């Protein structure tokens, strides 16, 4: 797996595979 | 934040997972 | 089944454009 | 849902917004 | 919406969701 | 420029459409 | 109406790898 | 035009440079 | 022959995230 | 190979890592 | 063509058209 | 490195066809 910063709709993206079927939340900054 | 985790500093895949629901 | 898993690649990137600092909740099922 | 709705017909900005927060 | 600095493929894809059947015009740097 | 206005500087959507046909 | 409207994002993202500087218009109809 | 050339049949680069300025 | 072409764009992105630093090659045929 | 098997079914990350170095 | 950096998924997407049916090969950092 | 040569400095098209196969 990438040793990057995930900054943006890569952010969103990346989780979007990781996650898969499960799926995510994504709430941006905090 | 997954943003202060992952855009400010570099994030695992663990670390992502985190994230999932 | 991909369609709809390279739909979805879209989706949660246009729903990143929109959804600004509000943020989504991307599940199904 | 989003999916069955977006992925068949094309949501525009304005119905993609429906599926925030 | 995002209040973000659309910098690039990604300027061009929000103008493509923002402006849709309308289209679009994109003069890159002037 | 839009790449002047929304990369320089941020956009707000309206000020995107301005650069719709 | 995706597989045009998600084959077009396609488009619009190599238009402007190939482009640079000159632009492009995106329309049609 | 490039919507019914290009997806149906794969624009390459070249064919893509064609719809510019 | 796009939907080939248009799937493998996303295959080529996410082969991206996974590989990291190890690296890639692209091809068939 | 990679496009038979994951254009058609969806490949999770883990059958895409199959497929570095 | 872009004067411009391409720095991660861009690069690699970049060589996907550039390179099309020859295929490309990314070694990322060396 | 591709990198090297497109990300740290730009590149041009010849310049990254160097890296096809
Ligand atoms: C549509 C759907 C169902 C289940 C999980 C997901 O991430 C998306
Ligand atoms: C923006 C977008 C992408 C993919 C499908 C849709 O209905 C809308
Ligand atoms: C092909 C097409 C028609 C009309 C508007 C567009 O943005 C694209
Ligand atoms: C680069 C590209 C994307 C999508 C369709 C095409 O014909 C070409
Ligand atoms: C599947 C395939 C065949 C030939 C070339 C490519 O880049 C990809
Ligand atoms: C991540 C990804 C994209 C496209 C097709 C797949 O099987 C997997
Ligand atoms: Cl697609
Ligand atoms: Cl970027
Ligand atoms: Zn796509
Ligand atoms: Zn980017």
């Amino acid at each position: 797996f990438v040793n990057q910063h995930l900054c943006g709709s890569h952010l969103v993206e990346a989780l979007y595979l990781v996650c898969g079927e499960r799926g995510f939340f994504y709430t941006d900054k905090t | 934040g997954i943003v202060e985790q992952c855009c400010t500093s570099i994030c695992s895949l663990y670390q992502l997972e985190n994230y999932c629901n």
